[PDB]
C-alpha cells in the first residue's frame, strides 16, 4: 500500500477502419500543483504498439524500464526479432495485465491505468485497458480517468458499435481525439494545454506526433 | 536531561547535569550522563536512559575491538558513524539522543546525533528537555576559539541554566574537557544546590516495629 | 597422498597446496620492486607484451584500489583480478561503515586474513598471488604492505616480487646498508621513479624502453599509475646523467 | 560452489591416533622458541622476532598481542593462524563476557574459550586443526596472576614456567633448575633474558626480541599487560 | 490491563554501616481480588540479594532465569557471583528483551565479599541501572516509599536501628495502596549473617 | 567432488563393529587412569594425571575431575578438550531441568543426555565421535549414590566399583577381589589409591601426579557436599593411607 | 527547507538555505544541505534529515565503488542511484532530493528527484516547503546559458524570497559551482540578501 | 600424481590441469574470429555442415548480450549458452542500477570473474569454452577474448578453436599491413576471408560462414547479423582469395 504522488490524468483512444489512435497531454501534477509541464506518456514498443498510461508517474517510469527491457529480451537468439517473432500488442498487453494483477494481489500496487493500442501482424486492430486492480477490457474507444466520463461520450458518437469501424477513416477518427481533449482541457482541473497523439496504422505504420495544443478555444461568452 | 558540548582553541569541553526520573519522581540525583567511547571521544547521554548506555557501551565495545586491529586511536567520524547508522536502522525506536564528542588526529570534533539518525557537525550543541535553557546561553555568549577555562564556565553556565529553568534537569554538573595533551574527567564539578537540611530526626527507636517471627543463617 | 591435494597438515607439519600457490606466484615471469620516498611510495613492475594482437593498454598487472591505496600483484591475472575486485569492494565498505579512508596496512591484513581461511578451508583454494599495497597513509606515511597465499602479511621499507627477486632485494639491502635511512631521501616523486627505474636495471642487468615497465605512484591524497610517454620522460633523465 | 566438506578431517586412526592435531604439533615444533616465566607479583612472556628479511620492518610485525587490559597472549607455529586467535580471542572477551558481566574475563576462562575454538577445528567439517600452541599470561582479581598454555587439541595446561616451539626441551631444563616460588618480575625477566639466548642464533636485542609483562597497574584501574620497548630491553642486556 | 499493576506488591532496600536490608510485602492479586498472602519477592543467588516487583509470572520467571545464569557463572568462575557483577547481569538479560520487556522493578543488595562495600542498585523494566548508595524503591506504592525513605533515611546507620527504618517505610507506604500488603519480610544482611524477620501490619 | 577425501566415519566394518568408535577407545585405553568407587555413605573418585613436570602449576589444575552441578561429578579419561564441550553441555542440561521443574536432575537421566549426544556422532553428521569416557559419580532422593559411566558408543552402564582410561583390565580384577558392599568411604579411599598405586605406569604415587574427590552426604543435617581435594590434602591421605 | 540548481553556460550551481527545524524549534540554523557524492556530483537534500543523509551516504558509496572498477561515473547514474534507492524505500522514506553534476561532454546536468521516487532531467530545479513561494519569481527570471555571475544572483534572489515567506527557510544561503575550473562554495549572510 | 582429477588443486608445478584440459575441449572446437576495426568491432565463426540435413541459415552461434555486445565462442556449445545467459544478467542489473548500458571493459571483467570462480571449488567444472567478444560504449570500440582459467585482455585482432594458428597469422599481417586502421566494411570481408583460410584444419567437411558486428557509423553502435547481399558480397571476396 503506497498513495500515488506525481500524477498523469487521461488517456484517450479510439478504432478505426485500418488501425487506433492514442492521445494523453504532457502534464506531471503533484496534487493541485502543476509540476512537470514536459512529462511523454505514451510509451512506443517497436513499430506496432502504443502504451498510453495515467496514473502514479513513478510506477510508469518503472513500467516504461520493463517494456525497454521486454524489447532487449525478445531480441536475444531470435533471427526474427524484426518479423515474425517481433513483439505484439497482445503480447506487451498480457505481459502488463499480468503484472498489474500480481501486484494487487501482493497488497503492493503499480497506482495506474494503462491502454495498449497497436495493430498486429495479420492487421487486426488492437486496443485494450488495463489498472492497478488488474481489470481488464476492451471496446472501440477507451478512456482513463476523467476521459471516460467526458471523452468517451463524445468518441462514442463516432463510433458506437463494431460495426462503424470500417466506416471510420484516420481524418474523422484524429479529428475526434484532438477535439476531446480540447474538451477535457476546459473541463479537467488536473490537464494541460499541451500533449502528444498517437496514430498505429496497418498500412502507414506508427506515427508519433509531440508537442500538439489545444486550440480553436471558445471563450468569448465570458465577457458578459 | 542537559547535556551540551563546545568546540574550543585547544578542543572540547562537554557537559550534563546528573538527575534521573521517572513518572515526576527523581529516581537518582546524582546519575552519570557523560559516557567513555575511547580514550580520546565521550557522549553525553540524553532521552532513554536504557538506551543511551546500552548503545553508547556497544559503540564503545566495537570501536575498542576496530582499535585493537588498527593500533591506532580511533576517529570521531566513525563513533559517530556506527552511533548513526545503528539509530537509524531503529527508525527511531531506539530513544538515545547524544552529544558526541572527542579530539582525533584531525583535531577536535563535537556532533549532535538524533534518535532517527540524523547528526549534526557543529561548534557548539545542546540536547535533552532542557536543550533550550541551555542554547539559550550559548546563542547569548559562545564565540570561536574560547581559552579553555572560558569555555568551562560557559558549558558550565548552559547545564545550569538547564538545572534551574528546567524541571527535567537538576542536581550536580558534570563536565569533560578533552584536548590532545589531556583529558580531565570532572564529577561533580559544581554542586549548585546544597542538600536540604533535616529539622527532626524521624528515625524510629529499636523494637518499635512489631515482629512474627525471626530466623538467622551464617554464611 | 591426499594431503598434497586439499589443505591439511602433511606429517612433517607442511601446507603443499599453499606451497605450490607460491610458485604459481611466479607463472608470470614479472618482476616487481616497491620503495618510499619521503612524500610518496613508488611500485613499478615489468610489463611484457608478448603477442602483437594484444591491446597493450589493457595489459597491467597494477590496480586503484581506492584513491590512496594502489595494488600490484605478482602472479596470474585471473586470481589477481579476483584479489582486486576485493580489495576495491573492502575499501568501499570499510569507508562507508567507519568514515575515513580504509589504511593500507588494515587492507593488508583483511586481505592477509581471507587468504588464511582458504589455507584452513578445504573446499576454498588458495589465489596464486602475492599482493603488494602501496600508499601515504595520513597516520603512518609513506607505507610498503604485503600478502602471499600462506596469509602472511608485513610492513616493508622496501621490497622486491618476482622469480629474480633476491637479486632486487640485495640491491636494495646494500643501499639503505649506505644511506642509513629507511627511505629515499628525494622531495619529489618523478626523482623516486627514477630511483626505482635505476636500481631495478643494475640488478636485473637489462634495458628499458617506455613499453617495457609499468609504473605506480602515491603521494598524499592519491594514487596513480603512469602513462607510456611519462615513463618516457622518466627514462630519458636516467640516461642524462 | 557447495562448501561439500561436511565431514571430518581430523579422524582416529587405528593405533588412537588423532593424526592432523599431531602434524600440527609437528608444525607447531618447527616454529621460533617462545617462553612463559610466573613471579610472584608478575608474569612474564617473550620470544624471538625471526625477521623474514632485513628489508622487513619487524616492529609490524607483533607476536605478542594484547587480549584484555590484564591479558597477553603469544605463540610458537604458524603465524597467520595466531592472528585469526587473537581476533576472535579480544571478539569472545567482549561479546560473551564484557557485555553480559561489564568486566573482562579471568585468564583461565578466556583461556577455555580459546581452547574450544581450537577444539572445534579439531571436530568440525572441512576444516584442519590451528597449526600454532599458544602461551596466555594474565591477571584477574580473584585467582591472581597465572599463565597457560594452550595446544592445537583444545587442551591446555597452567604453568609456573614454560617454553614451546624450536628449544622447548632445552629451554624446559633451564627454567626447571631456575625457577622458585620466591621470584621477583625482575628476576623473571633476567631468566627469561637468559633462556631465550641459548635458543636464538643470530642478533640478541631489544630489536629482535619481543617481551612483554603482566605486572602492576599502569596509570577504574589501569591496565597490567605491558609490552617492553627496544630501550627497556637493551637495559637489562647490559646487567646479563 | 497495565500489566505493572495487575498483580501489586513493593519492594525497598537500604544501605547501613557494614550492612545493607532488603525487604517486600506478601501480597499477589487478581487486581481487586487477593488470592495469596505468601508470595514472597526477595531471593538470593549465593550472598547476593534480589528483589523483584510487577507482574507476578515474569517475577517467578527471571528469579528462575537468574538462578539458572549464576549457577552457570559459579561453575565456571569458581566463586559465587558479587552485587556489582550481578547487576550489569540483570541490565544485560533486561535490555535483550528491549521490545518485549519483562514487566518487573528489580532490585539488587548485597555485600562486596572481598572489598566489604554494601551495594544496591535498581532498574527499570528495560534494564537501565539506577546505582544509588542511599536506597532503591520498586513497585505500585513506589511514590509512598520514595517519601517515606527520603524523610526517614539516613547514612550510616547500624543494624538493628536500620530495620526500623526500612520496616517502617515499607510498612506506611503499604497502608496507602490498595495492592500492597498482606504481611512483609524484611532481610538484614551483614558480611556473614542474614536475619530474616517477617512484619506484623493490617491484613486489608 | 568432495566425496574422494571421506573418511565415512559413521559405518559399520563387515564384522559389525564401529571403525571409529572402536579406534576413539584404543585411544583412550592409553589415558591416564581413572577410579570410581561406590560405598553406603558416600563415592570416591580417584584419578591419574599424565606426563607432568616439576614446573606444572598443580593447585590450579584441571585435567580429570569436573563438577557438573552440586550433586553431580565426572572423572575423565581421554582428550580433554572434547570432554570440557561434553561437560557444559551436560551443566546445562541439568540447569534446563532445574529450571524446568523446580527440582534438581536425577543422575541418570543427566546420563541418558549425555550417552545419546555421543551416540548421535557415531549415526549421523559424518564427524569423528568425542574421544572421550566418563565416570559418573552423583547422588539424587531416588536411587541415592549412583556410579555410571559413558563411552565413545554412547552406550552407558551402573556400577558399584569402575575404572577407565589405562590398564583398566587390570584395574578391575584388582577391584573385584577387594570391593565389599558393606564398604564405607574411607575404606574406599584406600581401595582407590591402593589399585592406582598397582595399576601406575609410573614409578611411585605421589600427591602431584592425582586428583582426588569424594560425594559425601556426610555433612550436618543430611545435605549432598562434593570435596574435590587440594594437592596438601591428596598428600597426606597418601601419608595416611601408607604409600608414601 | 529551500533547495536549487541550475544550469548555466559554464556548468551548474547548487543552492540552499541553512535552517533546520524541530517543529518550531531552530534545530540548526548554520545546516550544510549541498553534499558531495562525487568530485563534481553533488546533491540538494530536503524532507527527513535523518532518510537524506543515509541516501546521501549510500550513493556515496556506490559512486566511489563505480570509480573503483568503472571510472568517473555520468550524472545520469549518479540520479539512477538515488532514484533506485528512493523509489524501491518510497514506502519508509521522506526524501526531495536535487542531483547536480559537470561533466565535460555533457557539461551541467540537473535531475530532480521528488516524493514518488520519479526523475526528471531540467535545465534547473526548485524543491523543499520554501519553494512554493517562488515558483512563480523563477520561470519569469530564469534564462539558458546565463554566465556565472547572473546565475549565482538568479538564485540568491531566489532563494532570498523563498527564506522570506517560508518560517522553515532561513539563516545563511549557501551555495556550490560546478565548472570546468573546479569546485567553489559560496555563503551569504541575511545583511546581504535580506536588503535585495 | 592424481593432482588434474579433481578441479582447483594445485599441481607440484602450481598449475590447475583440470583449466588445462577444459583448453583442449576448446582446442577441439570449430574456428571463431574477432577483428577491431575503426569504430567498432567485427565476429565471424566457422559452423560445420555435419550433413545435407541440417537448415542453412538457422542454427545460429553469434549470441547478443544487451544490445550493444556480441558474443562468439569455440569448444562445448552449451557451456558458451550458460556464460552469455550470465553475461545478460550481470548486463541486465548493472543497467537498473546506473542506467547506462554496461561498458565492455566492465562486462568484460564481469564474465571474467564468474569464469574464474569454476577454477576456485572441486564441485564445479571449468568452463570448455574461450569466448570473444565486444562492442562499443562511451570510450570507443573494445575487443576481448576470455579463456577457461578467467585470463581475458584487450585484442587487436583474436582467434581461438581449430583453426588459430592459421587464423592468428592472417589477423597479424593486417595489424602490420594497416597500422591507421580498418574500416568496418573491410573487417568483414577480412573476417570471412580469415574463416575460409583457417577452414583448411577442418577441411574434411564443408561449412557455412556466419558473421556479425558493431559500428558506430555502420549500425549505430548496436550489434547485427551479416546478412544478405554484404554477406554474399563477404562470401564472393573469400572465395576469391583462396582462389
Ligand atoms: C531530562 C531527562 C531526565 O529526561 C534526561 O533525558 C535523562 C537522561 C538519562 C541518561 C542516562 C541515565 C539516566 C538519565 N532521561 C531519563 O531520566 C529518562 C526519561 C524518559 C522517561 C520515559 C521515556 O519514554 C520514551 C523517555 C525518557 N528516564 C528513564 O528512562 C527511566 C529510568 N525509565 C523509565 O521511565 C521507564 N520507561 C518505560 C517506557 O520506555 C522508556 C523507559
Ligand atoms: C524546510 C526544511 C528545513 O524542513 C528542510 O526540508 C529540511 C531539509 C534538511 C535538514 C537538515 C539536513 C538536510 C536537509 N528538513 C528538516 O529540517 C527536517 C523536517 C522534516 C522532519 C520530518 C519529516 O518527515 C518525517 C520531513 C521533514 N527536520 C528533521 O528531520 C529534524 C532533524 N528531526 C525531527 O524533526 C524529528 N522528527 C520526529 C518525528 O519523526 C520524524 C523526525
Ligand atoms: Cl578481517
Ligand atoms: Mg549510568
Ligand atoms: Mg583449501
Ligand atoms: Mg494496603
Ligand atoms: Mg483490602
Ligand atoms: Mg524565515
Amino acid at each position: 500500500t503506497q498513495q500515488p504522488i506525481v500524477t498523469g490524468t487521461s488517456v484517450i483512444s479510439m478504432k478505426y477502419d485500418n488501425g487506433v489512435i492514442i492521445a494523453a497531454d504532457n502534464l506531471g501534477s503533484y496534487g493541485s500543483l502543476l509540476r512537470f509541464n514536459g512529462v511523454e506518456r505514451l510509451i512506443p514498443v517497436g513499430d506496432n504498439t502504443v502504451v498510453g498510461i495515467s496514473g502514479d508517474i513513478s510506477d510508469m517510469q518503472h513500467i516504461e524500464r520493463l517494456l525497454k527491457d521486454l524489447v532487449t529480451e525478445n531480441a536475444y537468439d531470435n533471427p526474427l526479432a524484426d518479423a515474425e517473432e517481433a513483439l505484439e500488442p497482445s503480447y506487451i498487453f498480457e505481459y502488463l495485465a499480468t503484472v498489474m494483477y500480481q501486484r494487487r494481489s501482493k497488497m503492493n500496487p503499480l497506482w495506474n491505468a494503462i491502454i495498449v493500442a497497436g495493430v498486429q501482424s495479420n492487421g487486426d486492430q488492437f486496443l485494450r485497458y488495463v489498472n492497478l486492480l488488474g481489470v481488464t477490457y476492451s471496446s472501440p474507444t477507451l478512456a482513463t480517468g476523467f476521459g471516460a466520463h467526458m471523452a468517451n461520450p463524445l468518441l462514442r458518437k463516432v463510433v458506437d458499435r463494431e460495426s462503424d469501424i470500417p466506416k471510420t477513416t484516420v481524418q474523422v477518427a484524429e479529428e475526434a481525439i484532438v477535439n476531446a481533449m480540447r474538451v477535457l482541457y476546459y473541463r479537467d482541473a488536473r490537464s494541460s494545454r499541451n500533449f502528444s497523439l498517437a496514430i498505429i496504422d496497418k498500412n502507414t505504420g506508427l506515427t508519433f506526433k509531440k508537442n500538439l495544443q489545444v486550440e480553436n478555444m471558445k471563450w468569448d461568452f465570458a465577457k458578459d | 536531561t542537559t547535556i551540551a558540548g563546545v568546540v574550543y582553541k585547544d578542543g572540547i569541553v562537554l557537559g550534563a547535569d546528573t538527575r534521573a526520573t521517572e513518572g515526576m519522581v527523581v529516581a537518582d540525583k546524582n546519575c552519570s550522563k557523560i559516557h567513555f567511547i575511547s580514550p580520546n571521544i565521550y557522549c553525553c547521554g540524553a532521552g532513554t536512559a536504557a538506551d543511551t548506555d546500552m548503545t553508547t557501551q556497544l559503540i564503545s565495545s566495537n570501536l575498542e575491538l576496530h582499535s585493537l586491529s588498527t593500533g591506532r586511536l580511533p576517529r570521531v567520524v566513525t563513533a559517530n558513524r556506527m552511533l548513526k547508522q545503528m539509530l537509524f536502522r531503529y527508525q527511531g525506536y531506539i530513544g538515545a539522543a547524544l552529544v558526541l564528542g572527542g579530539v582525533d588526529v584531525t583535531g577536535p570534533h563535537l556532533y549532535s546525533i538524533y534518535p532517527h539518525g540524523s547528526t549534526d557537525k557543529l561548534p557548539y550543541v545542546t540536547m535533552g528537555s532542557g536543550s533550550l535553557a541551555a542554547m539559550a546561553v550559548f546563542e547569548d555568549k559562545f564565540r570561536p576559539d574560547m581559552e579553555e577555562e572560558e569555555a568551562k564556565n560557559l558549558v558550565s553556565e548552559a547545564i545550569a541554566a538547564g538545572i534551574f529553568n528546567d524541571l527535567g534537569s537538576g542536581g550536580n554538573i558534570d563536565l569533560c574537557v578533552i584536548s590532545k595533551n589531556k583529558l580531565d574527567f570532572l564529577r561533580p564539578y559544581t554542586v549548585p544546590n546544597k542538600k536540604g537540611t533535616r529539622l527532626g530526626r524521624y528515625r524510629c527507636e529499636k523494637g518499635t516495629t512489631a515482629v512474627l517471627t525471626e530466623k538467622i543463617t551464617p554464611l | 597422498g591426499y594431503d598434497r591435494h586439499i589443505t591439511i597438515f602433511s606429517p612433517e607439519g607442511r601446507l603443499y597446496q599453499v606451497e605450490y600457490a607460491f610458485k604459481a606466484t611466479n607463472q608470470t615471469n614479472i618482476n616487481s620492486l616497491a620503495v618510499r620516498g619521503k612524500d610518496c611510495t613508488v611500485v613499478i613492475s615489468q610489463k611484457k607484451v608478448p603477442d602483437k594482437l594484444l591491446d597493450p593498454t589493457t595489459v597491467s598487472y597494477i590496480f586503484c584500489i581506492s584513491r590512496t591505496i594502489g595494488m600490484v600483484v605478482n602472479g596470474p591475472i585471473p586470481d589477481a583480478r579476483n584479489a582486486a575486485l576485493r580489495a576495491k569492494a573492502e575499501a568501499a565498505e570499510f569507508r562507508y561503515k567507519y568514515g575515513y579512508d580504509m589504511p593500507c596496512d588494515v587492507l593488508a591484513k583483511r586481505m592477509a586474513n581471507l587468504s588464511q581461511i582458504y589455507t584452513q578451508r578445504a573446499y576454498m583454494r588458495p589465489l596464486g598471488v602475492i599482493l603488494t599495497f602501496v600508499s601515504v597513509d595520513e597516520e603512518l606515511g609513506p607505507s610498503i604492505y604485503k600478502t602471499d597465499p600462506a596469509g602472511y602479511y608485513v610492513g616493508y621499507k622496501a621490497t622486491a616480487t618476482g622469480p629474480k627477486q633476491q637479486e632486487i632485494t640485495t640491491n636494495l639491502e646494500n643501499h639503505f646498508k649506505k644511506s642509513k635511512i629507511d627511505h629515499i631521501n628525494e622531495e619529489s616523486w618523478e626523482k623516486v621513479v627514477e630511483f626505482a627505474i635505476t636500481h631495478m636495471i643494475d640488478a636485473l642487468g637489462t634495458e628499458f624502453s617506455k613499453n617495457d615497465l609499468e609504473v605506480g605512484v602515491a603521494t598524499k591524497d592519491k594514487f596513480f599509475t603512469l602513462s607510456a610517454e611519462n615513463i618516457e620522460e622518466r627514462l630519458v633523465a636516467i640516461a642524462e646523467q | 560452489m557447495t562448501d561439500r566438506y561436511s565431514f571430518s578431517l581430523t579422524t582416529f586412526s587405528p593405533s588412537g591416533k588423532l593424526g592432523q592435531i599431531d602434524y600440527a604439533l609437528t608444525a607447531v615444533k618447527q616454529g621460533v622458541t617462545s617462553l612463559g616465566i610466573k613471579a610472584t607479583n608478575g608474569v612474564v612472556i617473550a620470544t624471538e622476532k625471526k625477521s623474514s628479511s632485513p628489508l622487513a620492518m619487524s616492529e609490524t610485525l607483533s607476536k605478542v598481542s594484547l587480549l584484555t587490559p590484564d591479558i597477553g597472549a603469544v605463540y610458537s607455529g604458524m603465524g597467520p593462524d595466531y592472528r585469526v586467535l587473537v581476533d576472535k580471542s579480544r571478539k569472545v572477551a567482549h561479546t560473551s563476557y564484557k557485555r553480559i558481566y561489564g568486566e573482562y574475563p579471568p585468564t583461565k576462562l578466556l583461556v577455555s574459550e580459546v581452547a574450544k575454538i581450537m577444539q572445534e577445528a579439531t571436530q568440525s567439517g572441512g576444516v584442519r586443526p590451528f597449526g600454532v600452541s599458544l602461551l596466555i599470561a594474565g591477571h584477574d582479581e580473584f585467582n591472581g596472576f597465572s599463565l597457560y598454555q594452550v595446544d592445537p587439541s583444545g587442551s591446555y595446561f597452567p604453568w609456573k614456567a614454560t617454553a614451546i616451539g624450536k628449544g622447548s626441551v632445552a629451554a624446559k631444563t633451564f627454567l626447571e633448575k631456575r625457577w622458585n616460588d620466591e621470584l621477583e618480575l625482575e628476576d623473571a625477566i633476567h631468566i627469561a633474558l637468559l633462556t631465550l639466548k641459548e635458543s636464538v642464533e643470530g642478533e640478541f636485542n631489544g630489536d629482535t626480541i619481543e617481551l612483554a609483562i603482566i605486572g602492576d597497574e599502569n596509570p577504574d584501574k589501569g591496565p597490567r599487560f605491558r609490552k617492553l620497548t627496544s630501550q627497556e630491553i637493551n637495559d637489562r642486556l647490559e646487567a646479563l | 490491563s497495565d500489566p505493572s499493576s495487575i498483580n501489586g506488591g513493593i519492594v525497598v532496600a537500604m544501605t547501613g554501616k557494614d550492612c545493607v536490608a532488603i525487604a517486600c510485602d506478601l501480597r499477589l492479586g487478581s487486581q481487586s481480588l487477593g488470592v495469596s498472602n505468601k508470595f514472597e519477592k526477595i531471593f538470593h543467588y549465593g550472598h547476593v540479594f534480589l528483589g523483584i516487583t510487577g507482574l507476578a509470572t515474569d517475577v517467578t520467571t527471571l528469579n528462575e532465569m537468574f538462578r539458572y545464569k549464576t549457577n552457570l557463572y559459579k561453575l565456571k568462575e569458581e566463586r559465587a557471583i558479587e552485587p556489582e557483577t550481578f547487576t550489569q547481569l540483570v541490565s544485560s538479560s533486561l535490555y535483550e528483551r528491549r521490545f518485549g520487556p519483562y514487566f518487573v522493578g528489580p532490585v539488587v543488595a548485597g555485600i562486596n565479599s572481598k572489598s566489604g562495600k554494601p551495594f544496591i542498585a535498581g532498574f527499570d523494566l528495560i534494564g537501565c541501572i539506577d546505582e544509588a548508595k542511599d536506597f532503591i524503591v520498586s513497585g505500585t506504592a513506589s511514590d509512598q516509599l520514595f517519601g517515606m525513605c527520603e524523610s526517614l533515611y539516613e547514612p550510616n546507620l547500624e543494624p538493628e536501628d536500620l530495620f526500623e527504618t526500612i520496616s517502617q517505610a515499607l510498612l506506611n507506604a503499604a497502608d496507602r495502596d490498595a495492592l500492597s500488603g498482606w504481611g512483609a519480610v524484611v532481610y538484614i544482611i551483614k558480611k556473614d549473617e542474614v536475619v530474616k524477620r517477617y512484619l506484623k501490619m493490617r491484613q486489608d | 567432488g568432495s566425496r574422494r577425501y571421506d573418511s565415512r566415519t559413521t559405518i559399520f566394518s563387515p564384522e559389525g563393529r564401529l571403525y571409529q568408535v572402536e579406534y576413539a577407545l584404543e585411544s583412550i585405553s592409553h589415558a591416564g587412569t581413572a577410579i570410581g568407587i561406590m560405598a553406603s555413605d558416600g563415592i570416591v573418585l580417584a584419578a591419574e594425571r599424565k606426563v607432568t613436570s616439576t614446573l606444572l602449576e598443580q593447585d590450579t589444575s584441571t585435567e580429570k575431575l569436573y563438577k557438573l552441578n552440586d550433586k553431580i561429578a565426572v572423572a575423565v579419561a581421554g582428550l580433554t578438550a572434547d570432554a570440557e564441550i561434553l561437560i557444559n553441555t551436560a551443566r546445562i542440561h541439568a540447569q534446563n531441568y532445574l529450571k524446568t521443574y523446580n527440582e534438581d536432575i536425577p543422575v541418570e537421566i543427566l546420563v541418558r543426555r549425555l550417552s545419546d549426544i555421543k551416540q548421535g556422532y557415531t549415526q549421523h553428521g559424518g564427524l569423528r565421535p568425542f574421544g572421550v569416557s566418563f565416570i559418573y559419580a552423583g547422588y539424587d532422593d531416588r536411587y541415592g549414590y549412583q556410579l555410571y559411566t559413558s563411552n565413545p558408543s554412547g552406550n552407558y552402564t551402573g556400577w558399584k566399583a569402575i575404572s577407565v582410561g589405562a590398564n583398566t583390565s587390570a584395574a578391575q580384577t584388582l577391584l573385584q577381589m577387594d570391593y565389599k558392599d558393606d564398604m564405607k568411604v574411607d575404606d574406599a579411599i584406600e581401595l582407590a589409591l591402593k589399585t592406582l598405586s598397582k595399576t601406575t605406569d609410573s614409578s611411585a604415587l605421589t600427591y602431584d601426579r592425582l586428583e582426588f574427590a569424594t560425594i559425601r552426604k556426610g555433612a550436618n543435617d543430611g545435605e549432598v557436599y562434593q570435596k574435590i581435594f587440594k594437592p596438601q590434602e591428596i598428600k597426606d591421605i597418601l601419608v595416611k593411607t601408607g604409600i608414601t | 527547507t529551500s533547495i536549487m540548481a541550475v544550469t548555466f553556460k559554464d556548468g551548474v550551481i547548487l543552492g540552499a538555505d541553512s535552517r533546520t527545524t524541530t517543529g518550531a524549534y531552530i534545530a540548526n540554523r548554520v545546516t550544510d544541505k549541498l553534499t558531495r557524492v562525487h568530485d563534481k556530483i553533488w546533491c540538494c537534500r530536503s524532507g527527513s534529515a535523518a532518510d537524506t543523509q543515509a541516501i546521501a551516504d549510500i550513493v556515496q558509496y556506490h559512486l566511489e565503488l563505480y570509480t573503483s572498477q568503472y571510472g568517473t561515473p555520468s550524472t545520469e547514474t549518479a540520479a539512477s542511484v538515488f532514484k533506485e534507492l528512493c523509489y524501491e524505500n518510497k514506502d519508509n522514506l521522506t526524501a526531495g532530493i536535487i542531483v547536480a553534476g559537470y561533466d565535460d561532454k555533457n557539461k551541467g546536468e540537473v535531475y530532480t528527484i521528488p516524493l514518488g521516487g520519479s526523475v526528471h532531467k531540467l535545465p534547473y530545479a526548485i524543491a523543499g516547503s520554501g519553494s512554493t513561494f517562488i515558483y512563480g519569481y523563477c520561470d519569469k527570471n530564469f534564462r539558458e546559458n546565463m554566465s556565472k555571475e547572473e546565475t549565482v544572483d538568479f538564485i540568491k534572489h531566489s532563494l532570498s524570497q523563498a527564506i522570506k515567506w517560508d518560517g522553515s527557510s532561513g539563516g545563511v544561503i549557501r551555495m556550490v559551482v560546478l565548472t570546468a575550473a573546479g569546485v567553489e562554495r559560496l555563503i551569504f549572510y541575511p545583511d546581504e540578501y535580506e536588503q535585495l | 600424481t592424481g593432482y588434474d582429477l579433481s578441479n582447483s588443486v594445485f599441481s607440484p608445478d602450481g598449475r590447475n590441469f583440470q583449466v588445462e584440459y577444459a583448453v583442449k575441449a576448446v582446442e577441439n572446437g570449430t574456428t571463431s574470429i574477432g577483428i577491431k576495426c575503426n569504430d567498432g568491432v567485427v565476429f565471424a565463426v566457422e559452423k560445420l555442415i555435419t550433413s545435407k540435413l541440417l537448415v542453412p541459415q538457422k542454427n545460429v552461434k553469434i549470441q547478443v548480450v544487451d544490445r550493444h555486445i556480441g558474443c562468439v565462442y569455440s569448444g562445448l556449445i552449451p557451456d558458451g549458452r550458460h556464460l552469455v545467459n550470465r553475461g545478460r544478467e550481470e548486463a541486465a542489473s548493472f543497467k537498473k542500477l546506473y542506467k547506462t548500458p554496461i561498458p565492455i571493459p566492465a562486462f568484460a571483467d564481469r564474465l571474467g570473474q564468474y569464469v574464474q570462480a569454476h577454477t576456485l571449488y572441486n564441485s564445479v567444472r571449468p568452463f570448455g569454452v574461450s569466448t570473444i567478444f565486444g562492442g562499443v560504449d562511451k570510450n570507443g570500440a573494445h575487443l576481448y577474448m576470455l579463456e577457461p582459467s578467467g585470463s581475458y585482455w584487450g585484442y587487436k585482432g583474436a582467434a581461438t578453436g581449430k583453426g588459430r594458428q592459421s587464423a592468428k597469422a592472417e589477423l597479424e599481417k593486417l595489424v602490420d599491413h594497416h597500422p591507421e586502421g580498418l574500416s568496418a566494411r573491410e573487417a568483414v570481408k577480412q573476417a570471412a576471408k580469415i574463416i575460409y583460410l583457417a577452414h583448411e584444419d577442418n577441411k574434411e567437411k564443408d561449412f557455412e560462414l556466419e558473421i556479425s558486428w558493431c559500428s558506430l557509423s555502420e549500425t549505430n553502435g548496436l550489434h547485427k547479423f551479416v546478412k544478405g547481399d554484404l554477406l554474399q558480397e563477404a562470401i564472393d571476396f573469400a572465395q576469391k582469395e583462396i582462389n
